[PDB]
RNA sequence: UUAGGCGGCCACAGCGGUGGGGUUGCCUCCCGUACCCAUCCCGAACACGGAAGAUAAGCCCACCAGCGUUCCGGGGAGUACUGGAGUGCGCGAGCCUCUGGGAAACCCGGUUCGCCGCCACC
RNA sequence: AGUGCAAGAGCAAAAGAUAGCUUGACAGUGUUCUUCCCAACGAGGAACGCUGACGCGAAAGCGUGGUCUAGCGAACCAAUU
RNA sequence: CCUGUCAAACUCCAAACUUACAGACGCCGUUUGACGCGGGGAUUCCGGUGCGCGGGGUA
């Protein structure tokens, strides 16, 4: 049953938000691998009316990348608890958010016959925590 | 009518019901018929291609030799005898 | 302007706000009279009962409700009894005042259209039947002759 | 098998029903034929319910209007027994009579006109404005019914 | 689902296994359809016609029933690919067939991709089918070369027991030489 | 069909939920990036190569009706409406009778948790 | 939601969005429907072909302008190929 | 949740009925030649009423 059934880490996406960039230089450092743009969608009074335009950056890491990452980050933060997600993610900080989920994720995310994944294999902002604060940490 | 379109008058002849709503299957736009044989007319409010004008929604003509992948039906509007140009899509057997 | 402009439904039904402007406003106060903090749960129910299918402006309306709520002050300002007028003058209802070209009239007012046999008012009365007289005078100001209906009562 | 006979006129009757009295060979007041009971002959006869009368007669009646007021396709003649025998599969009206009814066979295919031309109603009939149900004559009739206004018209 | 009004998608839609708007798209030619499926651990081909109440498989190979002849290696890659084309092909000029198009289902048209081995495959089989060969992988890779060179850098066989330590694109030519006159099923 | 591929009808198949299933064989998840190929950044996906592990997802099998849907019984209802006829009624609006058709809502009880085709396969 | 603009209709592995590439908004000639139900009538419009030359795509295929129904003009004379 | 009402430019529903084609019966046509084709000659393009269904209008 279990080992199928125990967390993981898929994917950690660090971006910064900004408003118009130069920043990108710092998450490649951070990181270890190029940044992407991030255009905005519709007009708006922060002399942001500009639909297709650069505001920011982001970086999804995964495996080691996204571990030998969090093995710093984490560390960088103190919360938890009702900053989590109902499906068990959190985001901290700039942003560094982790994606987690168990074994069989592809399935949704393939192009043939995916499927959602049921809520019972979904996983709870417990066992979350669990998987988490069982590896260099405390939870609330 | 207030205006002439071919469109005049259309709204519920060619509007689907929500559930036949979206792409309609395939079968039977890539259905073959044979010169004789009796097809009943009615356009696909899902398929746009093939179509014929309106008002020969419900009419039942004969397969007479086909246009590109286009079928040739004649039909028989009042008294008069019209050569109507339509697709598989929107045909189907008699009987 | 007389009732008899308006009091057949022979014209097509017209209540599409979203195609008609300048729809007057309705001249009925209430619907709900009475103690309308309590539900039916009154030992008898009158109810008056339309005859004929007709149309009733909000004229009549109101002064139908009126005449006889003004008057089921025999028990009360704040007496036991709740009264229902359950007809709403959806209708639109026009007026050509050119001659007969461009006539297609101006809206003037609305009007509810009841088919013979609804009941346009429903009261609710323990054995204390002043109702039965609000009604006398109610299918006094409305176009159709009218039958007063008594429901749950077997206290006769 | 039912009896057909026109009570109305043609003035101002839909022409599509009097295409149809005119499909049973009825083309004048009085003028009767004898019908199948199938589901084609049924929708007819419904279509024209209304300027007619029309029910299922009696052995004895329908030999009465028979010898009364059968034709040849073509002719004078008189159809009595003798001429049912040397005409038809037959050898007398009752025999004629029976397998009319029974629907084995037709007017026509006996040499005869399919119309029984009969006579205005002797005492005159329940009038052509209400059916049997309301006092008149139009609609379906008794067997006791119809035989008494074909005899009438006898 | 919600309510009456609602729109439930073609079963074979919500099992995202059709891709309906490629399917009409090919059924558009009037010729047969060359299935190209593929499986983790094997690859499919079939050569399907159209029915009254749906398909007709005329003519198919599994890569599974290619030891069948004489396979001793894996089955889900290229050069396994490839023989059950040519399999399904032959099977499929034996039925009759003569022509047909290419239905890589949900795959992606990459070049040098294993749909696109099953079609160089049921083509040299002698079916007749609208292609383009810089699309294909350059025959070395079918043979199964990228594999055994990928063996080279081992320390470790690339295979678990299986057969061989160095791979062999060989045992290729074997296969396809032996399916290219008589034997049993085609 | 002890798990498969291509479909037809396109909710009777949707939504939600329970139970069961892989010892060599199939589908998967799964493991992994030298290659073909790939991410406006990530072997996530796509593509390629592969079996150390698992049946927890998916998938297949058996089942549940709470919601949605299909059809049926009984009731609503031969009601509403209606094709044909009337020197029937009504100041009129309109109604009635005869004849030929005939509903919707809703309630109560069943049904429905897909059916079928072709191919392949201990 | 979006799809340039009325209103009604079509569309979800798209007819919408993004990116890239491309100029088929191509030349020639027809069939049919429409304009004008039935039922004669022009310009215009549309659907569907063919011949030729191209664009894209692995390919089937798609492109006879914009998802569909409005956005159009005779003879005489001029200018243009 | 409970409770009170509507739609010519609303529709989860849904008639009667109208209508395309086919078969059957009927009726009709093959010396009264129908169905159809070609040609000659018109008149006509102020209409009205009843009933059913309408749209406008106090009527
Ligand atoms: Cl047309
Ligand atoms: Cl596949
Ligand atoms: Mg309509
Ligand atoms: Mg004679
Ligand atoms: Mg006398
Ligand atoms: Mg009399
Ligand atoms: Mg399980
Ligand atoms: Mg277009
Ligand atoms: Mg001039
Ligand atoms: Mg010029
Ligand atoms: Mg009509
Ligand atoms: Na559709
Ligand atoms: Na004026
Ligand atoms: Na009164
Ligand atoms: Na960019
Ligand atoms: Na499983
Ligand atoms: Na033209």
């Amino acid at each position: 049953f279990h080992e199928m059934r125990e967390p993981r880490i898929e994917k950690v996406v660090v971006h910064m938000g900004i408003g118009h960039a130069n920043a990108e230089d710092i998450l490649g450092e951070i990181t270890g691998q190029m940044p992407v743009r991030t255009k905005a969608k519709r007009t708006v009074g922060e002399f942001d009316i500009r639909e297709g335009d650069p505001i920011g950056a982001k970086v999804t890491l995964r495996d080691e990348m996204a571990e030998e990452f969090l093995q710093t980050a984490l560390p960088l933060a103190e919360l938890a608890t009702s900053q989590f997600d109902d499906t068990g993610n959190f985001s901290f900080g700039l942003d560094v958010t982790v994606n987690l989920v168990r074994p069989g994720y592809r399935v949704a995310k393939r192009d043939k016959a995916s499927r959602s994944i049921p809520t019972k294999h979904r996983l709870n902002p417990a066992d979350a925590v669990a998987f988490i604060e069982s590896t260099y940490d405390v939870e609330v | 009518p207030s205006s002439n379109g071919p469109l005049e008058g259309t709204r519920g002849k060619l509007k689907n019901k929500p559930r036949d709503r979206g792409t309609s299957p395939p079968q039977r736009a890539v259905e073959e018929f044979d010169d004789g044989e009796k097809v009943h007319l009615k356009i696909d409010p899902s398929v746009p291609n093939g179509r014929f004008h309106p008002r020969f929604d419900g009419q039942t003509g004969t397969v007479e030799g086909k246009q590109g992948d286009a079928y040739k039906v004649d039909i028989v509007d009042g008294g008069k005898e019209k050569t109507i140009i339509v697709t598989a899509a929107h045909l189907r057997r008699q009987e | 302007k007389p009732g008899a402009m308006y009091r057949n439904s022979s014209k097509p039904a017209y209540t599409r706000r979203e195609y008609i402007s300048g729809i007057p406003g309705k001249k009925i106060a209430q619907f709900d009279m009475g103690n309308n903090g309590a539900g039916p749960t009154y030992p008898a129910q009158v109810e008056l009962v339309v005859e004929k299918p007709v149309q009733i402006r909000h004229n009549a309306l109101e002064a139908a409700r009126v005449a006889a709520n003004r008057y089921v002050q025999n028990s009360g300002a704040a007496a036991n009894y709740k009264f229902r007028i359950r007809k709403f003058p959806f209708h639109v209802i026009r007026e050509n005042k050119d001659g007969m070209r461009a006539p297609f009239g101006k809206p003037v007012g609305t009007a509810a259209r009841v088919h013979g046999a609804n009941h346009i008012f429903i009261a609710w009365v323990n054995p204390d039947p002043n109702v039965e007289e609000a009604w006398r005078r109610a299918k006094m100001k409305v176009t159709p002759t009218i039958n007063i209906d008594s429901s749950p009562a077997g206290n006769a | 098998m039912h009896a057909l006979v026109q009570l109305r006129g043609e003035v101002n009757m839909h022409t599509d029903i009097q295409d149809t009295l005119e499909m049973l060979n009825i083309h004048h007041v009085n003028h009767c034929t004898l019908v199948p009971e199938t589901d084609a002959y049924r929708g007819m006869v419904a279509k024209v319910n209304d300027f007619v009368a029309f029910g299922e007669p009696s052995q004895e009646t329908l030999e009465t209007v028979l010898a009364t007021r059968a034709e040849p396709l073509e002719g004078d003649a008189d159809v009595d027994d003798e001429w049912v025998a040397e005409h038809t599969d037959y050898d007398d009206i009752s025999g004629l009579a029976f397998a009319l009814l029974s629907e084995e066979t037709t007017l026509r295919e006996q040499g005869l006109s399919p119309t029984l031309r009969l006579h205005p109603p002797r005492g005159g009939h329940d009038g052509v404005k209400h059916p049997v149900k309301e006092g008149g004559q139009l609609g379906k009739h008794d067997t006791e019914g119809i035989d008494d206004l074909l005899e009438a018209m006898r | 689902a919600t309510g009456p009004r609602y729109k439930v998608p073609m079963r074979r839609r919500r099992e995202a296994r059709t891709d309906y708007h490629q399917r009409l798209r090919l059924l558009k030619s009037g010729k047969p359809r060359l299935v190209a499926r593929k499986s983790n651990k094997h690859v499919r081909a079939q050569l399907v016609t159209l029915g009254p109440n749906g398909d007709d498989t005329l003519a198919s190979a599994h890569s599974s029933d290619l030891a069948e002849y004489g396979w001793e290696a894996p089955t889900g890659n290229m050069p396994s690919a490839y023989l059950t084309g040519l399999l399904a092909g032959l099977r499929a000029q034996e039925a009759g067939v003569e022509e047909a198009v290419l239905d890589i289902g949900l795959n992606s048209p990459t070049p040098g991709s294993k749909v696109f081995a099953i079609q160089e495959g049921a083509i040299d089989a002698g079916l007749d089918i609208p292609h383009n060969d810089d699309v294909l992988a350059d025959w070395q890779r079918t043979r199964g070369a990228h594999i055994a060179e990928y063996d080279e850098q081992l320390e470790e066989p690339l295979y678990s027991g299986d057969f061989d330590a160095a791979d062999l694109p060989e045992h290729f030519d074997e296969l396809r030489e032996t399916l290219l006159d008589g034997d049993i099923e085609l």
